[PDB]
């Protein structure tokens, strides 16, 4: 139930599909700033 | 495997020259550089095709040039010119002694040495 997930480590439970799915995410929403900063500031 | 440990040095200059290059690999995606190929090949056989031209009428020019030379009946070209200027293989300096060489004494067959490369140019730490 929930005592065995409430009384374990957290990262041992959660598998690491999760993390590369937020880490992907993250990455493609923040890849295009180099170019937007560079073409804003350029006048 | 064969890179000249001049091409590894780290220096002022090339830190710089990273982030040029690193934008245009990395934060530029892979579609707009398609198209920026597609023109930049199109504008170099444009220019190949002016370059070609001026090379003919250089060949005729310096044909009529060797006929004030002579004085007389030589009136040909040198080939090997025409392709040595074809392949950028001439310094100005070449040029400009040819010419002379051939408004003074015709001697169409008598050409500059040839080019050297130019090695990569080297301050200290800054470039
Ligand atoms: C005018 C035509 C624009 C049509 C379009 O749908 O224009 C939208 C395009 C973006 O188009 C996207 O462009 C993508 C380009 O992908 C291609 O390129 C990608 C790498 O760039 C991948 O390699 C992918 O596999 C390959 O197919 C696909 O075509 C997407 O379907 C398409 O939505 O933006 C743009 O015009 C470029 C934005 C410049 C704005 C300044
Ligand atoms: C204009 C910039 C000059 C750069 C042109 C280089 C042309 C060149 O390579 O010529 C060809 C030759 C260089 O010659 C190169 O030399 C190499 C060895 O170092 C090898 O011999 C190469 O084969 C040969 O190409 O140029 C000259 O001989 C020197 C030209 C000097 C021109 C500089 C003009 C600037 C002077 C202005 C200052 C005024 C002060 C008074
Ligand atoms: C602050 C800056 C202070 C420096 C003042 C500038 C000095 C004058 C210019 C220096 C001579 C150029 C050297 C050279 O052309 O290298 C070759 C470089 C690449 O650098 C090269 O790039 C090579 C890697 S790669 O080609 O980019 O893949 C690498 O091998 C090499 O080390 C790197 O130098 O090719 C370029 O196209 C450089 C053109 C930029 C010139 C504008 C100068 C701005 C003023």
């Amino acid at each position: 139930g929930f005592l065995v997930e409430w009384s374990s480590d957290f990262i041992t439970i959660i598998p690491e599909n999760v993390d590369i799915y937020i880490w992907n995410v993250f990455s493609k929403i923040y890849r295009t700033i180099p170019l937007s900063f560079i073409s804003t500031t350029l006048g | 495997t064969d890179i000249p440990w001049a091409e590894k040095r780290w220096t002022l200059f090339s830190t710089v020259w990273y982030l040029v290059q690193q934008l245009r690999f990395v934060g530029t995606p892979p579609a707009l550089r398609y198209v920026a190929f597609l023109g930049w090949r199109a504008l170099m056989f444009q220019v190949y095709a002016a370059h070609k031209a001026l090379v003919l009428w250089q060949c005729k020019l310096d044909a009529g040039l060797a006929r004030i030379g002579s004085g007389g009946a030589t009136a040909t070209f040198s080939k090997t010119m025409a392709l040595r200027r074809l392949h950028w293989r001439n310094s100005p300096l070449a040029e400009a002694l040819y010419a002379l060489n051939l408004y003074k004494t015709g001697r169409v067959h008598l050409l500059p040495p040839v080019a050297k490369p130019i090695p990569r140019p080297t301050f200290f730490w800054l470039f």
